RNA sequence: CCUCCGCAUAAGCCUGCGUCAGCAACUGACAAUUAACAGCCCAAUAUCUACAAUCAACCAACAAGUCAUUAUUACCCUCACUGUCAACCCAACACAGGCAUGCUCAUAAGGAAAGGUUAAAAAAAGUAAAAGGAACUCGGCAAAUCUUACCCC
RNA sequence: GCUACCUAAGAACAGCUAAGAGCACACCCGUCUAUGUAGCAAAAUAGUGGGAAGAUUUAUAGGUAGAGGCGACAAACCUA
RNA sequence: GCUAAACCUAGCCCCAAACCCCCACCUUACUACCAAACCUUAGCCAAACCAUUUACAUAAAGUAUAGGCGAUA
């Protein structure tokens, strides 16, 4: 757990629990190519690389075998009106390699092509956002821009 | 020159991006060759239970009714799981009652707080 | 170019004010309510200058030993500092002697 | 959001919001005469009437009210014409878009006289706080807005991930003098035969 | 699994994915604490899942398919935080009458202002702890000049709010 | 050949101007009492 | 941009994750997009008692007259563009297709008697009632310039006009509005414009060839 | 700023209205202008 | 803004005179 | 066609020419640097430590030197944390400057002096020159070639 | 953090001739000329020159502070 | 006719009243955890230099006194 303070261990003590898990967690997309058998995940900053593998086998249990950590420095390189530096957060990335020759493939989330086409009736509004923008009666040029309300 | 920036690890030389580190908890502790014995016992183990069957689903569904908020006091606290044990016991020394003064010999100490979450 | 170009929004100024119909009152409480008060007594403001008319030395001069225990810490540096001041000025500047 | 923010039309974290209020502008406030939190009378739902200006006369329902600003939008009424779906060639099409009402230039309307009335906050026997107008002591009641969300509270099926009625009210707790940390160690079963040497805190 | 991390693929891109309510902390204080220790590890479980959703959303260019329930998991898992605090220190008003967990103690350090000193696990006492005896508790007779200056300083913040405050009050009655 | 009279350390910015060289005297907590009462953003290096 | 597919297709590929957020307000419209049936020029009483289940007081004998001082009054605030009182007498349907592209000139419509009196044609039915009426009257026009010469149509002499203006009226405040004017495909072609047109043809880049 | 001169514009026309037929930045420039409209009466 | 009236007067009839020598009426 | 540079580490800086989008490296969204290398070490109490280095062998020294334990007690666990990117730092700048070490000593690495034209003057840098060879000048300064001799300090 | 000196523990110095030796790189210094003079540079570039196994150069950390420091005395240097 | 112009309310000043205010952080601050504070202010400046000296409710009173008996206090 994290924010917390821990009970300190004397040398012949109770062994230290958790039982509210503080932290999150969340994998995500590897931005280059990798291994069939690496998770990536965003670890928090104050989770250890043996508190991840406690984490996975007990929570979700899956069997990791090799946890491998890095920070990740958020850019200080951008400014608000006021000049003043806006710092995107560190975040501690964590590559996970799953056990028993086991292989992880991302899934595809958000599949691209939904059924077959564009859209109509998503919820009165859209309709008229549509039904004139194939009703637009484009200018004829034959006309010369003279308005073509009056039946004359 | 900096000043404003965060002082991380990732900035002074050599010997200072090793001593300080983020905010993760010790484990062990170093010995002659800069060798690591990691204490089993610091690490903390997840107690985690068995969702089997279990029926409490992560949202409550819309028909469900309302209520005011009573925070647990602890008068609230007392009322209901010493005070019957008490009347059962009056009509007929109080560390019978749950009452414990001293919490040398026990694990999970409330004052100062000897467990963690 | 500095003259605005719309005339501003009308002033209106009631005559008849709590403040305005009232002015005045209770200013010969002396001389026809049998000198139980002073008019300087109906004056409300600072406490070193209720009821007293002095220049600028004199001002600052009964304004730190009126309420100066009580002023703040560089609110009485820059008293003193204007007493230092008013002091060189009146004494020693000036073309008249 | 900054302070002496500038509420408007459209809900203040909206794209259309954000161009209107970016994080710089130093605008005028907008002077509005303190309500009380209790002194409001206007809801999401009234039946009320316009006096001033265009569709004066006419009663609508209230969509809308920015309580920031002391407006109430009534619907289709005190509208303006603009054009949505504007594009590089194509001109929009035309929808009336209505303007917001201060409270002072719309009043009440009793469900049975058709009038606009005045409103008194007159606590009831029965009801605590209940609208009652002033031409007749009829009750005004806070009607049905449509919700918050797409709730529906009415028409609510689960899915696999809610859970019901039943087990969100089953009171399960036995109170006693043992902590979450000490009640599970006896529900799992874990055993310590280590005890917790005594550190100094200082 | 690794399938925990995401929900069920019949909801994979359907850009609107309906949810409950949040539980409310008064719906919490009936269950017991083996309940609320079985039930967070249910909502931890699904706030991985939307916070991998979350980041898979922005990787992708485009907006979640319910942001309002994560905000709901979120919800649900202060309140549970927030029973099991109030159990915590309710039980510690009966068994030792403490107030807050961690021991502490009001001091005043070098800059003179009164701090909530939060103490610290040690393993040998304070008269020997070499770097705690470096800590200087107290302050000296040169910083009693900057704490009347910094007192004078937030009674002059203080007296330009308030000041300010009835000329805008004077604004509204003259407006209305 | 002047103006290059910054040459960066991390080590020797700590050693003198840091927080805890400015605590160690007693004339250095003044020079962290008087950012405290201007209000600076960073009281030492 | 050109559509709103090429927009969240480029709000997508520069990064722009606009959330699409839910509001309690709606747009309230007043009238529809187009014609609910399409009448086609060369039974329908159930609509009729849809309308008078609403309305309660509405003769269908008495609505050619009443169509007509729609029609004349909503061409007569064409004169002088008073849009306040367009807004009352034409649908928001019928007035950006009546005055968008008679902005910055000046026409100078003139109504004549008519020749045939109007009857109603067929009648459909947040309900919208919806009339068709038949109009062959006798107008003339005269549109001209930013310049003031004339571009469209001699002032003088009256011209016959056959037209099926079709009516809607929203169903608590709303009154009967012009909502479009159906063109038949066998109608006659308008009246020529008095200038000359060129039409450019393929504007060709150096590759291409015409063919 | 308690009374600063809110009528200033009309006292550089008073000398700029004569020298509306000069040469140069003297029909137009106020500094340059009084130095030749004292000199022209 | 520099506060008073009688500045802003005499502006405001002095662009009445230009608006009469720039657009002299019929 | 240039290279007296380049590539690493140290120090410094802190995302600063990766993807998508907006004279002829900036903004916004997204993504990456994965420890074995390197940092981060050491249970006490006593008690040990005269003979350099230099191919350490001959010799030859003075300035006299950079390198080591045992006794008994205690001790049985293990691989956590942090750094890891770039065209980069200090010089107000995308500044002919400043910048330690290891290798390569001309390159396997790294680069482009010319926006286009014209072929004036003056100016800068260089090459060639009849006959003469210091007549120049404060002075053989500069350039080109190499030497003699003597004083002052 | 430049610089004057010191301390700690480091490092560097090809080749050729035979010792605060000679020729000579890297390095350090800056004799003389020219360019530059709001410059590439708030002291530089190009050529030339002085030392380059030593009283040498140098990376790192520390120390001495203005009534003073430091100084192979130039009344130098101590953040242009 | 471009550049621009104009704007009024953010806020502030002076008084009166009332005596003000989870976690990590003295080691390289924002780092979970190991064998000692008190010591006259000076000087500008005034004295036309400068050297003793030179200010830091009302009324008595700028009085008694002090002072290169002088500036002044
Ligand atoms: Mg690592
Ligand atoms: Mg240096
Ligand atoms: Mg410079
Ligand atoms: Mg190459
Ligand atoms: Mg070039
Ligand atoms: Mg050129
Ligand atoms: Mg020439
Ligand atoms: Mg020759
Ligand atoms: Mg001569
Ligand atoms: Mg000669
Ligand atoms: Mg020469
Ligand atoms: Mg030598
Ligand atoms: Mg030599
Ligand atoms: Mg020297
Ligand atoms: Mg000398
Ligand atoms: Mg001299
Ligand atoms: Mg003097
Ligand atoms: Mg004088």
């Amino acid at each position: 757990a994290r924010n917390v303070v821990y009970p300190l261990y004397r040398l012949g003590g109770p062994q230290l629990r958790v039982f509210r898990t503080n932290f999150f967690i969340q994998l995500v997309r590897p931005g280059v190519a990798q291994p069939e058998d690496t998770v990536q995940f965003r670890i928090p900053m104050e989770m250890t690389r043996v508190d991840l593998r406690n984490y996975l086998e007990g929570i979700y249990n899956v069997p990791v075998a090799a946890v491998r950590t890095r920070v990740q420095h958020g850019s200080n390189k951008r400014r608000d009106h006021r000049n003043v530096r806006i710092k995107k957060p560190d975040y501690k990335v964590a590559y996970v390699q799953l056990a028993h020759g086991q292989t992880f493939t991302f899934p595809d989330l958000f599949p691209e092509k939904d059924e077959s086409p564009e859209g109509s009736a998503a919820d009165d509004l859209y309709s008229m956002l549509e039904e004139e923008r194939q009703q637009r009666q484009s200018s004829d040029p034959r006309r010369g821009g003279v308005p073509s309300w009056f039946g004359l | 020159a900096d000043r404003m920036s965060k002082w991380t690890s990732k900035r002074g030389p050599r010997s200072f991006r090793g001593r300080k580190g983020r905010g993760a908890k010790g484990i062990g502790f170093l010995t002659s060759g800069w060798r690591f014995v990691q204490i089993k016992e610091m690490v903390p183990e997840f107690v985690v239970p068995d969702l089997t069957g279990f029926k409490l689903k992560p949202y409550v569904s819309y028909l469900a009714p309302e209520s005011e908020e009573t925070p647990l006091t602890a008068a609230q606290l007392f009322s209901e799981a010493v005070a019957p044990a008490i009347e059962k016991d009056f009509k007929d020394n109080l560390e019978k009652y749950g009452f414990e003064p001293t919490q040398e010999g026990k694990l999970f100490q409330l004052y100062p707080r000897n467990f963690l979450r | 170019i500095g003259i605005r170009l719309t005339l501003p929004p009308p002033k209106v100024v009631d005559r008849w004010n709590e403040k305005r119909a009232m002015f005045g009152v209770y200013d010969n409480i002396g001389i026809l309510g049998n000198f139980e008060k002073h008019p300087k007594e109906l004056i409300r403001g600072p406490i070193w200058l209720r009821g007293w008319k002095g220049n600028e030395l004199q001002r600052c001069i009964r304004k730190r030993k009126m309420v100066g225990s009580r002023m703040f810490a560089d609110d009485l540096h820059n008293l003193n500092k204007r007493i230092r001041y008013l002091y060189k000025h009146f004494n020693r500047h000036g073309k008249f002697r | 959001l900054p302070p002496h923010y500038r509420y408007g039309m459209s809900p203040p974290g909206s794209v259309a919001d954000k161009r209107k209020n970016p994080p710089w502008i130093r605008r005028r406030p907008v002077v509005v005469e303190p309500i009380s939190d209790e002194d409001w009378y206007l809801f999401c739902g009234d039946t009320v009437e316009i006096l001033e200006g265009k569709d004066a006369g006419k009663q609508g329902k209230v969509v809308q009210v920015i309580r920031q600003r002391n407006w109430v939008v009534v619907g289709g009424l005190n509208t303006h014409y603009r054009y949505i779906g504007k594009t590089m060639d194509y001109r929009g099409t035309m929808i009336p878009s209505e303007a917001p009402l201060l409270h002072r230039q719309v009043k009440l309307v009793d469900p049975m006289d058709r009038k606009p009335t005045e409103i008194e906050w007159r606590f009831t026997e029965a009801g605590e706080r209940v609208r009652v107008s002033t031409r007749s002591g009829r009750i005004i009641p806070k009607p049905e807005f449509p919700r918050a969300d797409g709730i529906v509270p009415e028409t609510w099926i689960d899915g696999p991930k809610d859970t019901s009625v039943e087990d969100a009210l089953e009171r399960t707790y036995v109170p006693c003098l043992k902590t979450l940390q000490e009640e599970v160690m006896e529900a799992m079963g874990i055993k310590e035969t280590r005890k917790y040497k005594k550190v100094y805190w200082y | 699994g690794l399938e925990e991390f995401f929900d069920d693929p019949k909801n994979w891109g359907q850009e609107k994915v309906k949810s409950g309510a949040a539980w409310t902390c008064q719906q919490l204080r009936n269950k017991s604490n083996e309940d609320l220790h079985k039930l967070w590890y249910v909502l931890l479980k699904e706030r991985n899942m939307l916070l991998t959703l979350e980041q898979e959303a922005k990787r992708q260019r485009l907006p979640m398919p319910s942001p309002e329930r994560l905000d709901k998991v979120v919800d649900s898992m202060d309140a549970l935080d927030k029973v099991v605090q109030e159990r915590e220190d309710a039980l510690r008003l009966l068994q030792t009458g403490q107030e807050r967990a961690r021991p502490g103690a009001w001091r005043r350090d070098i800059f003179g202002r009164i701090i909530w000193h939060k103490f610290k696990q040690w393993v040998i006492p304070w008269h020997l702890n070499k770097r705690y005896n470096r800590k200087r508790f107290f302050a000296l007779p040169y910083v009693d000049h900057f704490l009347r200056l910094e007192r004078e300083k937030r009674a002059r913040i203080k007296a330009r709010k308030e000041n300010l405050e009835r000329k805008k009050a004077k604004i509204l009655l003259k407006k209305f | 050949a002047r103006g290059n009279e910054y040459q960066p350390s991390n080590i020797k910015r700590k050693n003198k101007h840091g927080w805890v060289r400015r605590l160690s005297t007693p004339a250095g907590v003044q020079v962290i009492l008087r950012r405290m009462l201007k209000g600076r953003k960073s009281l030492s290096h | 941009f050109k559509t709103e597919k090429e927009f969240m297709q480029h709000a997508r590929k520069a990064g722009l994750v606009i959330p699409p957020e839910k509001s309690d307000r709606s747009i309230h419209l007043a009238c529809t997009a187009g014609i609910f049936d399409a009448y086609v020029p060369p039974a329908s009483q159930v609509s009729i008692r849809r309308i008078k289940d609403y309305d309660a007081n509405f003769k269908i004998k008495d609505f050619p007259e009443k169509a007509k001082d729609i029609f004349i009054e909503a061409h007569l605030c064409l004169n002088n563009s008073d849009h306040d009182r367009l807004h009352t007498l034409v649908t928001e349907h019928c007035f950006p297709d009546m005055t968008w592209d008679i902005k910055y000139k000046t026409v100078r419509w003139s109504f004549v008697e008519s020749l045939e009196p109007s009857h109603v044609v067929q009648v459909r039915c947040n309900v919208y009632g919806q009339i068709t009426v038949r109009m062959h009257t006798r107008q003339t026009l005269a549109i001209y310039d930013r310049f003031g010469r004339l571009m469209y149509g001699q002032e003088d002499v009256p011209k016959d006009v056959l037209e099926y203006v079709v009516f809607e009226k929203q169903l608590p405040y709303g009154s009967w509005r012009m909502h479009t004017k159906i063109v038949p495909p066998w109608a006659p072609p308008k009246q020529p414009i008095l200038k000359t047109v060129m039409i450019p043809g393929p504007q060709l880049k150096p590759e291409e060839e015409y063919e | 700023l308690r009374n600063r001169v809110t009528d200033r514009y009309f006292r550089i026309q008073e000398v700029l209205k004569h020298a509306r037929h000069f040469r140069g930045r003297k029909n137009r420039c106020y500094r340059l202008a009084v130095r030749t409209v004292i000199r022209a009466f | 803004v520099k506060k008073g009236f009688r500045a802003a007067f005499r502006f405001q009839k002095e662009l009445e005179r230009q608006r009469l020598l720039r657009c002299p009426p019929p």
